[PDB]
Protein backbone atom coordinates (compact mmCIF):
# COMPACT_ATOMS: atom_id res chain seq x y z
CA UNK A 1 0.00 0.00 0.00
CA UNK A 2 2.00 2.95 -1.34
CA UNK A 3 1.05 6.62 -1.61
CA UNK A 4 -2.06 7.55 -3.57
CA UNK A 5 -2.49 3.90 -4.53
CA UNK A 6 -5.28 1.58 -3.39
CA UNK A 7 -6.90 -1.71 -4.38
CA UNK A 8 -10.57 -2.64 -4.09
CA UNK A 9 -11.88 -6.21 -3.78
CA UNK A 10 -13.89 -7.97 -6.49
CA UNK A 11 -17.65 -7.60 -6.66
CA UNK A 12 -18.20 -11.20 -5.55
CA UNK A 13 -16.01 -12.65 -2.81
CA UNK A 14 -14.39 -16.00 -3.57
CA UNK A 15 -16.53 -17.37 -0.73
CA UNK A 16 -19.53 -16.14 -2.77
CA UNK A 17 -18.52 -16.90 -6.36
CA UNK A 18 -18.27 -20.46 -5.08
CA UNK A 19 -21.99 -20.15 -4.32
CA UNK A 20 -22.76 -19.48 -7.99
CA UNK A 21 -20.40 -22.28 -9.02
CA UNK A 22 -22.05 -24.65 -6.53
CA UNK A 23 -25.53 -23.81 -7.82
CA UNK A 24 -24.53 -24.25 -11.46
CA UNK A 25 -22.85 -27.58 -10.72
CA UNK A 26 -25.79 -28.66 -8.57
CA UNK A 27 -28.33 -27.59 -11.20
CA UNK A 28 -26.52 -29.14 -14.16
CA UNK A 29 -26.33 -32.65 -12.71
CA UNK A 30 -29.89 -32.72 -11.31
CA UNK A 31 -31.67 -30.82 -14.11
CA UNK A 32 -29.44 -30.97 -17.20
CA UNK A 33 -30.11 -27.77 -19.13
CA UNK A 34 -33.76 -27.62 -18.02
CA UNK A 35 -32.98 -25.05 -15.33
CA UNK A 36 -31.35 -22.73 -17.86
CA UNK A 37 -34.33 -22.92 -20.23
CA UNK A 38 -37.13 -22.69 -17.69
CA UNK A 39 -37.70 -24.29 -14.29
CA UNK A 40 -35.34 -27.05 -13.20
CA UNK A 41 -36.56 -30.62 -13.62
CA UNK A 42 -35.83 -34.01 -12.07
CA UNK A 43 -34.17 -35.86 -14.94
CA UNK A 44 -31.75 -38.35 -13.36
CA UNK A 45 -28.15 -38.03 -14.50
CA UNK A 46 -27.51 -41.64 -15.67
CA UNK A 47 -30.16 -41.23 -18.37
CA UNK A 48 -29.34 -37.54 -18.94
CA UNK A 49 -26.12 -38.63 -20.65
CA UNK A 50 -28.27 -40.67 -23.02
CA UNK B 1 -4.48 25.80 -13.03
CA UNK B 2 -3.13 22.76 -14.91
CA UNK B 3 -6.72 22.01 -15.92
CA UNK B 4 -8.96 18.96 -15.70
CA UNK B 5 -6.12 16.53 -16.46
CA UNK B 6 -6.41 15.35 -12.85
CA UNK B 7 -10.09 14.39 -12.92
CA UNK B 8 -10.07 12.69 -16.33
CA UNK B 9 -7.59 10.10 -15.06
CA UNK B 10 -9.61 9.46 -11.89
CA UNK B 11 -13.00 9.17 -13.60
CA UNK B 12 -11.56 7.10 -16.44
CA UNK B 13 -9.68 4.87 -13.99
CA UNK B 14 -12.83 4.23 -11.96
CA UNK B 15 -14.53 3.04 -15.14
CA UNK B 16 -12.31 -0.04 -15.18
CA UNK B 17 -13.05 -0.62 -11.49
CA UNK B 18 -16.81 -0.67 -12.10
CA UNK B 19 -16.21 -2.69 -15.27
CA UNK B 20 -14.77 -5.60 -13.29
CA UNK B 21 -17.96 -5.90 -11.24
CA UNK B 22 -19.92 -6.05 -14.50
CA UNK B 23 -17.60 -8.74 -15.86
CA UNK B 24 -18.11 -11.16 -12.96
CA UNK B 25 -21.84 -10.43 -12.74
CA UNK B 26 -22.35 -11.64 -16.33
CA UNK B 27 -20.24 -14.81 -15.91
CA UNK B 28 -21.42 -16.60 -12.76
CA UNK B 29 -24.90 -15.03 -12.42
CA UNK B 30 -26.62 -17.32 -14.92
CA UNK B 31 -29.38 -18.70 -12.65
CA UNK B 32 -32.23 -16.84 -10.97
CA UNK B 33 -32.26 -19.23 -7.98
CA UNK B 34 -29.96 -21.44 -5.90
CA UNK B 35 -29.70 -25.21 -6.30
CA UNK B 36 -28.48 -27.75 -3.75
CA UNK B 37 -27.27 -31.25 -4.57
CA UNK B 38 -29.39 -34.09 -3.18
CA UNK B 39 -28.20 -35.65 0.10
CA UNK B 40 -27.78 -39.12 -1.44
CA UNK B 41 -25.37 -38.93 -4.36
CA UNK B 42 -25.97 -42.13 -6.35
CA UNK B 43 -25.47 -41.01 -9.95
CA UNK B 44 -25.29 -44.45 -11.57
CA UNK B 45 -21.53 -44.79 -11.19
CA UNK B 46 -20.29 -41.28 -11.87
CA UNK B 47 -18.39 -39.64 -9.01
CA UNK B 48 -18.71 -35.85 -8.86
CA UNK B 49 -17.01 -35.63 -5.44
CA UNK B 50 -14.06 -34.01 -7.22
CA UNK C 1 -34.06 -36.80 -6.69
CA UNK C 2 -32.78 -39.40 -9.18
CA UNK C 3 -33.96 -42.60 -10.86
CA UNK C 4 -32.35 -44.80 -13.51
CA UNK C 5 -35.61 -45.27 -15.46
CA UNK C 6 -36.96 -41.71 -15.22
CA UNK C 7 -37.54 -39.18 -18.00
CA UNK C 8 -38.75 -35.63 -18.65
CA UNK C 9 -40.52 -34.56 -21.85
CA UNK C 10 -42.29 -31.20 -22.20
CA UNK C 11 -45.96 -31.48 -23.14
CA UNK C 12 -46.41 -27.80 -24.05
CA UNK C 13 -44.41 -24.88 -25.40
CA UNK C 14 -44.24 -21.11 -25.02
CA UNK C 15 -42.92 -18.82 -27.76
CA UNK C 16 -40.74 -16.01 -26.42
CA UNK C 17 -38.99 -13.06 -28.08
CA UNK C 18 -36.00 -11.32 -26.51
CA UNK C 19 -34.31 -8.04 -27.43
CA UNK C 20 -30.55 -7.84 -27.99
CA UNK C 21 -28.95 -4.41 -28.42
CA UNK C 22 -25.65 -4.07 -30.30
CA UNK C 23 -23.98 -0.76 -31.24
CA UNK C 24 -22.70 -0.65 -34.81
CA UNK C 25 -21.23 2.86 -35.17
CA UNK C 26 -20.26 5.93 -33.18
CA UNK C 27 -20.35 9.64 -33.97
CA UNK C 28 -17.53 10.33 -36.42
CA UNK C 29 -15.49 13.46 -35.71
CA UNK C 30 -12.52 15.27 -37.22
CA UNK C 31 -10.17 17.72 -35.52
CA UNK C 32 -7.58 20.16 -36.86
CA UNK C 33 -4.33 21.14 -35.15
CA UNK C 34 -3.99 24.30 -37.24
CA UNK C 35 -7.20 25.55 -35.60
CA UNK C 36 -7.15 23.60 -32.32
CA UNK C 37 -3.75 24.17 -30.71
CA UNK C 38 -3.24 27.54 -32.43
CA UNK C 39 -6.10 29.82 -33.40
CA UNK C 40 -5.55 31.82 -36.60
CA UNK C 41 -2.08 32.69 -35.26
CA UNK C 42 0.78 33.21 -37.71
CA UNK C 43 3.55 32.91 -35.11
CA UNK C 44 1.81 29.96 -33.44
CA UNK C 45 1.24 28.36 -36.85
CA UNK C 46 4.89 28.85 -37.79
CA UNK C 47 6.02 27.32 -34.49
CA UNK C 48 3.66 24.37 -34.96
CA UNK C 49 5.00 23.55 -38.43
C1 LIG D 1 -15.22 -41.56 -6.64
O1 LIG D 1 -14.69 -41.70 -7.92
C2 LIG D 1 -13.77 -42.80 -8.01
C3 LIG D 1 -13.75 -43.23 -9.46
O2 LIG D 1 -13.16 -44.51 -9.61
C4 LIG D 1 -14.15 -43.94 -7.06
O3 LIG D 1 -13.40 -43.83 -5.85
C5 LIG D 1 -12.52 -44.97 -5.78
O4 LIG D 1 -13.08 -46.01 -4.96
C6 LIG D 1 -12.27 -47.19 -4.89
C7 LIG D 1 -13.04 -48.20 -4.08
O5 LIG D 1 -12.65 -48.18 -2.71
C8 LIG D 1 -10.91 -46.85 -4.27
O6 LIG D 1 -10.09 -48.01 -4.27
C9 LIG D 1 -10.24 -45.74 -5.07
O7 LIG D 1 -9.03 -45.34 -4.42
C10 LIG D 1 -11.17 -44.53 -5.21
N1 LIG D 1 -10.55 -43.50 -6.03
C11 LIG D 1 -10.05 -43.74 -7.24
C12 LIG D 1 -9.45 -42.56 -7.95
O8 LIG D 1 -10.07 -44.86 -7.75
C13 LIG D 1 -15.65 -44.02 -6.76
O9 LIG D 1 -16.34 -44.54 -7.89
C14 LIG D 1 -16.23 -42.66 -6.39
N2 LIG D 1 -16.69 -42.65 -5.01
C15 LIG D 1 -15.87 -42.53 -3.96
C16 LIG D 1 -16.53 -42.54 -2.61
O10 LIG D 1 -14.66 -42.42 -4.09
C1 LIG E 1 -30.97 -48.08 -11.46
O1 LIG E 1 -30.84 -48.22 -10.04
C2 LIG E 1 -31.83 -49.08 -9.46
C3 LIG E 1 -31.62 -49.04 -7.96
O2 LIG E 1 -32.78 -48.56 -7.29
C4 LIG E 1 -31.70 -50.49 -10.03
O3 LIG E 1 -32.73 -51.31 -9.50
C5 LIG E 1 -31.81 -50.44 -11.55
O4 LIG E 1 -31.56 -51.73 -12.10
C6 LIG E 1 -30.81 -49.45 -12.13
N1 LIG E 1 -30.97 -49.34 -13.57
C7 LIG E 1 -30.17 -49.96 -14.45
C8 LIG E 1 -30.49 -49.74 -15.90
O5 LIG E 1 -29.24 -50.67 -14.09
C1 LIG F 1 -50.54 -25.17 -23.58
O1 LIG F 1 -50.56 -23.96 -22.81
C2 LIG F 1 -51.50 -22.99 -23.28
C3 LIG F 1 -51.32 -21.76 -22.42
O2 LIG F 1 -52.47 -20.93 -22.46
C4 LIG F 1 -52.91 -23.56 -23.22
O3 LIG F 1 -53.83 -22.61 -23.74
C5 LIG F 1 -52.99 -24.85 -24.01
O4 LIG F 1 -54.27 -25.45 -23.86
C6 LIG F 1 -51.92 -25.83 -23.54
N1 LIG F 1 -51.93 -27.04 -24.36
C7 LIG F 1 -52.33 -28.23 -23.89
C8 LIG F 1 -52.28 -29.36 -24.87
O5 LIG F 1 -52.70 -28.38 -22.73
Amino acid sequence: KFNGLTVLPPLLTDEMIAQYTSALLAGTITSGWTFGAGPALQIPFPMQMA
Amino acid sequence: QYGSFCTQLNRALTGIAVEQDKNTQEVFAQVKQIYKTPPIKDFGGFNFSQ
Amino acid sequence: AYSNNSIAIPTNFTISVTTEILPVSMTKTSVDCTMYICGDSTECSNLLL
